[PDB]
RNA sequence: UGUCCUACGCCGGCAGGCGCGGGUAACCCGUUGAACCCCAUUCGUGAUGGGGAUCGGGGAUUGCAAUUAUUCCCC
């Protein structure tokens, strides 16, 4: 079957992003895109937002692979 | 980002279905007679945020995109970007749209039949032009 | 059914 | 009938330099370059043959080998035979077929209908 | 106070230059900017709304690094891969008009000098400006 | 007071110019950290990271680079740095130190002193 | 002291197998700053044993058609992979890699003995070097196959593969392949 | 490689025009300013922006001649 991803957020999604995501050990736009059925763009945006808020650490920023860490 | 309450999941513009969840400049491209470049040009002339999704709009903006799209030369989309340049009929530099294209290629075909040209005869056969 | 002036050679196209 | 928002009467009475602006690019180029001697001769012949005709009747057909000839608005009305390598094709020049060449009317090859193959 | 252009992260320097160009306000911007391509080899219009500034900055940098460049030279710089469809790919030069209008614009701002040599090089004022921007970037890198 | 060596990799030739300075290593007018393939940045910094800034204390090196690709150029550059240093140690410093440095460098990577003999075959 | 990528320790790396203690080279003298070294290792026979294991891995990751020359790409993949591994386990990524290599390589193999036509193969013992090489190949192939048509990155996928083969679980492709070969080699005899 | 190779200015969205120079050549094109690659940006596993066939309109050269699309350009 085809893959249906949410291009914009839902309340269930938002809660599972603000609470659940900053405790994944490895946080990757691809992993978050796979865990919660999100498009890679939206997931990336979310990650960026979370970085800006100061909830999630950054490992390496690249053109292809951007890696993130749960705080403590 | 956030959750938009006024979100159009399915769009219908010019008797053609547009996927609202898709990115704007690549969602207009879905209709016939509008490529990507042209869409981009429109959206830079419309003064609308390019990062926005197609469902992530007001109605007025959409209507003005429609307005620009219909009458391109008036909104300073200059005379080369248009689909049909010097028409054989009226000689008006006008960009053709969804159904219009179907009408006009058909018209061209008819005229080429009528003339009894070589291209026309090839097209009648079901063969290659170039 | 063939047009008025056209020849046998071009007739094969019609 | 209308061609580029211009009628036949206007077209005929129009300047030669003004047609170098109301055609397709190729044709414009050709008209800038100038009509060759042979072409001129052909045109003159056409002018003669349309002039020396009964008003009710269709003009007498002029045979030609020039398939590199562009159809001008002055040729509309005349019947021309164009050689396709072997045989002539008597073609009535319509108003619709101005922005074309005479060649695309008399086809130079027979279309292919396949015979059943031999030892391959 | 002794830093130079060459000793700075190039991309960042370019960015900063672009920013400077923007915040100054004065630069000759053509009206076709939201419509134009950038080469026959490229596919779409550029993503950046203020791309012209960036390109100008880049041009300036190039002039600084290597003098005696013309419009042809600038076209040869900004060229790349023409996707020839099903035919194999070749190299094609950039858009001549765009470069030409960059160089005319920067020259208007007294940043670029038209030469006795042939092409175009850089003014002293322009050079000074460049080195100021390099200092700015440097301070915002060694302390950051 | 000054030494001028070359390192060649593939087509890329890098000429290093060693002189009594204050500890500056500049390649074609820009620092070693400011060279574009920063994925391959460590390879260029190997002669510095191995022997320390303490051996590069009062030596100014200017590297002139020409030819090849990018990786090849890098390899040439690094080579010519190492070779340059070795030659300087030979000439104006003692032999034992030179021997030591050379030993260190061979013991880390052989390419760092002796050139790759292979180049594009017809 | 030499650190891989300027951050990874090599003195903590412990080889479990005595057989591969000679042929996986990473411990002390072979430890290098970057995977990319571009020295000749195909010059003479057995020389690719003296080549660093990370480097070897890199060289087998660019193997595929469209990627056939691009080594910087490969090294970036490897680096990011290592980072991912570190994030995941907390363990030294080189150690993990070594473990994977140990647990991926086949020990016995069925091979054609007789003539062309006699389809009964005899199960034979496997060289240590070959076991390493084969292991590497399997791992890279797994990485490829997990990362073809999905949102998952090769660095991520490769890391996943390597951790799965390090732990010894039956989620790795390489492990599966080993199991399939090994059972066959237990069947032919 | 080169007496058509072309530098440089101007007019050009783009092919290109217009002006002016150098090179019968380790001199000028030409530090041959290449592409991959690298570095950031957007896209997110779908016939998708991958892929570009096939087609519809223009424009520009080349040439005695481009109609059976010379070739290039833009939709």
């Amino acid at each position: 079957d085809k893959l249906n991803n949410l291009v914009l957020f839902d309340k269930a999604t938002y809660d599972k992003l603000c609470k659940e995501v900053p405790n994944y050990k490895l946080i990757t736009p691809a992993v978050v895109s796979e865990r919660l059925k999100i498009r890679g763009s939206l997931a990336r945006a979310a990650l960026q937002e979370l970085l800006s808020k100061g909830l999630i650490k950054l490992v390496s920023k690249h053109r292809a692979q951007v890696i993130y860490t749960r705080n403590t | 980002l956030v959750i938009p309450e006024k979100f159009q999941h399915i769009l219908r513009v010019l008797n053609t279905n547009i996927d609202g969840r898709r990115k704007i400049a690549f969602a207009i491209t879905a209709i016939k007679g509008v490529g990507r470049r042209y869409a981009h040009v429109v959206l830079r002339k419309a003064d609308i945020d390019l990062t926005k999704r197609a469902g992530e709009l007001t109605e007025d903006e959409v209507e003005r995109v429609i307005t620009i799209m219909q009458n391109p030369r008036q909104y300073k989309i200059p005379d080369w970007f248009l689909n049909r340049q010097k028409d054989v009929k009226d000689g008006k530099y006008s960009q053709v749209l969804a159904n219009g294209l179907d009408n006009k290629l058909r018209e061209d075909l008819e005229r080429l039949k009528k003339i009894r040209a070589h291209r026309g005869l090839r097209h009648f056969w079901g063969l290659r032009v170039r | 059914k063939v047009p008025k002036g056209t020849s046998s050679y071009q007739a094969e196209w019609i | 009938f209308t061609y580029r928002g211009v009628d036949l009467d206007q077209l005929l009475d129009m300047s030669y330099e003004q047609l170098m602006q109301l055609y397709s690019a190729r044709q414009r180029r050709r008209l800038n370059r100038g009509l060759r001697r042979k072409q001129h001769s052909l045109l003159k012949r056409l002018r003669k043959a349309k002039k020396e005709a009964p008003p009710m009747e269709k003009p007498e057909v002029v045979k030609t080998h020039l398939r590199d000839m562009i159809i001008l608005p002055e040729m509309v009305g005349s019947m021309v035979g164009v050689y396709n390598g072997k045989t002539f094709n008597q073609v009535e020049i319509k108003p619709e077929m101005i922005g074309h060449y005479l060649g695309e009317f008399s086809i130079t090859y027979k279309p292919v209908k396949h015979g059943r193959p031999g030892i391959g | 106070p002794g830093v130079t252009v060459k000793d700075v992260n190039q991309q960042e320097f370019v960015r900063a230059l672009a920013a400077f160009l923007k915040k100054s306000g004065k630069l000759k911007v053509p009206e076709w900017v939201d419509t134009v391509k950038l080469a026959k080899h490229k596919e779409l219009a550029p993503y950046d709304e203020n791309w012209f500034y960036t390109r100008a900055a880049s041009t300036a940098r190039h002039l600084y690094l290597r003098g005696g460049a013309g419009v042809g030279s600038m076209t040869k710089i900004y060229g790349g891969r023409q996707r020839n469809g099903v035919m194999p790919s070749h190299f094609s030069r950039g858009s001549k008009s765009v470069a030409r209008r960059v160089l005319q614009a920067l020259e208007g701002l007294k940043m670029v000098e038209k030469d006795q040599d042939g092409g175009r090089k850089l003014t002293p004022q322009g050079q000074r400006d460049l080195d100021r921007i390099a200092g700015q970037v440097a301070a915002a890198n060694k302390k950051h | 007071q000054s030494v001028q060596v070359f390192g060649r990799k593939k087509t890329a030739t890098a000429v290093a110019h060693c002189k009594r300075g204050n500890g500056l290593i500049k390649v074609n007018g820009r620092p070693l950290e400011m060279i574009e393939p920063r994925t391959l940045q460590y390879k260029l910094l190997e002669p510095v990271l191995l022997l320390g800034k303490e051996r590069f204390a009062g030596v100014d090196i200017r590297v002139r680079v020409k030819g090849g690709g990018h990786v090849a150029q890098i390899y040439a550059i690094r080579q010519s740095i190492s070779k340059a240093l070795v030659a300087y140690y030979q000439k104006y410093v003692d032999e034992a130190s030179k021997k030591e440095i050379k030993d260190i460098l061979i013991q880390y990577d052989r390419t760092l002193l002796v050139a790759d003999p292979r180049r594009c075959e017809s | 002291d030499i650190k891989l990528f300027g951050k990874w320790s090599t003195d903590d790396v412990q080889i479990n197998d005595i057989s591969l203690q000679d042929y996986i080279a990473v411990k002390e003298k072979y430890a290098k700053y970057l995977p990319h070294s571009a020295g000749r290792y195909a010059a003479k026979r057995f020389r690719k044993a003296q080549c660093p294991i990370v480097e070897r891995l890199t060289n087998s990751m660019m193997m595929h058609g469209r990627n056939n020359g691009k080594k910087l790409m490969t090294v970036r993949i490897v680096k990011h992979a290592f980072e991912i591994i570190h994030l995941l386990t907390g363990e030294n990524p080189l150690q993990v890699l070594v473990n994977a290599i140990i647990n991926s390589g086949p020990r016995e193999d069925s091979t054609r003995i007789g003539r062309a036509g006699t389809v009964r193969r005899q199960a034979v013992d496997v060289s240590p070097l070959r076991r390493v090489n084969q292991a590497i190949w399997l791992l890279c192939t797994g990485a490829r196959e997990a990362a073809f048509r999905n949102i998952k990155t090769i660095a991520e996928c490769l890391a996943d593969e390597l951790i799965n083969a390090a732990k010894g679980s039956s989620n790795s492709y390489a492990i599966k392949k080993k199991d399939e070969l090994e059972r066959v080699a237990k069947s032919n005899r």
